[PDB]
């Protein structure tokens, strides 16, 4: 996350880490959704252009985390994987339509102070708060500038942008399943996700319940926090009917 | 490594 | 049924430093 801060204990405890193996790295973001499902980008997951295609057995999640780097005795926990489900139509060869994945663990997570699921929106949810203007939550232990690193979790707050800026800001088709939020250049704020953050959420906390939504997934962007350029989420909402579908089945 | 140890458990 | 309530701010009814902003922008 590039222009956030610091997060604060506890202020995100749906946050996961993607963590590989061998080697030992910083695979990608996510978050939790139940004690035993887990939300990522399929491209954390899925992308040949980058040789990029991890096996369950080939990361840990970590979840409960504020260090990046510590082993967080007593309050993280580290999760195997059973199984990966990746949207049948993830578009990895175009514009990352579809940026989505599930992660089933093998056993379920206990809730801790820490550790404590996001709701996902329902059709209501995201007509009401999806809205240009209205800002949402990224968090992550990505990279810190373009082109280091953070000793804790960051987070920044960004404003969720009309379409025809969105599409205007790219060669890219942009397609209904995404969204893009950050500050223009007039607007005399920062931010943005970056190298790491992918997979993680946009939160947003409903006005009427008071409760955190995950309404995207970081996606992509060209660079990070560049004047007249956005960051691009995944679309929770547009994708829930296969999110439901596999947790229903599985 | 950056990273501190994970367990020998979880690996 | 308890998604989104942070045990260390919801749950207790402590804010977090920012929240305010996205309420704010909720116009
Ligand atoms: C495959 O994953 C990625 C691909 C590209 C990228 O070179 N593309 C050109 C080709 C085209 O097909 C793709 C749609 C995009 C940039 C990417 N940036 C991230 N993550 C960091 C990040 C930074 C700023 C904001 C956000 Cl929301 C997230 O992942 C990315
Ligand atoms: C990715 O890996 C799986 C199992 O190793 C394989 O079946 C799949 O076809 C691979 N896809 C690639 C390399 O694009």
């Amino acid at each position: 996350i590039v222009e956030g801060s610091d997060a604060e204990i506890g202020m995100s405890p749906w946050q996961v880490m993607l963590f590989r193996k061998s080697p030992q790295e910083l695979l990608c973001g996510a978050s939790l959704i139940s004690d035993r499902w887990v939300l990522t980008a399929a491209h954390c997951l899925l992308y040949p252009p980058w040789d990029k295609n991890f096996t369950e057995n080939d990361l840990l999640v970590r979840i409960g985390k504020h260090s990046r780097t510590r082993y967080e005795r007593n309050i993280e926990k580290i999760s195997m994987l059973e199984k990966i489900y990746i949207h049948p139509r993830y578009n990895w060869r175009e514009n990352l339509d579809r940026d989505i994945a599930l992660m089933k663990l093998k056993k379920p997570v206990a809730f801790s102070d820490y550790i404590h699921p996001v709701c996902l929106p329902d059709r209501e949810t995201a007509a009401s708060l999806l809205q240009a203007g209205y800002k949402g939550r990224v968090t992550g232990w990505g990279n810190l500038k373009e082109t280091g690193q953070p000793s804790v979790l960051q987070v920044v707050n960004l404003p969720i942008v009309e379409r025809p800026v969105c599409k205007d800001s790219t060669r890219i088709r942009i397609t209904d399943n995404m969204f893009c939020a950050g500050y223009k250049p007039d607007e005399g704020k920062r931010g943005d996700a970056c190298e790491g953050d992918s997979g993680g959420p946009f939160v947003m906390k409903s006005p009427f319940n008071n409760r955190w939504y995950q309404m995207g997934i970081v996606s992509w962007g060209e660079g990070c926090d560049r004047d007249g350029k956005y960051g691009f989420y995944t679309h929770v909402f547009r994708l829930k009917k296969w999110i439901q579908k596999v947790i229903d089945q599985f | 490594g950056d990273f501190e140890e994970i367990p020998e458990e979880y690996l | 049924a308890d998604c989104g309530l942070r045990p260390l701010f919801e749950k207790k009814s402590l804010e977090d430093k920012t929240e305010r902003e996205l309420l704010e922008s909720y116009i």
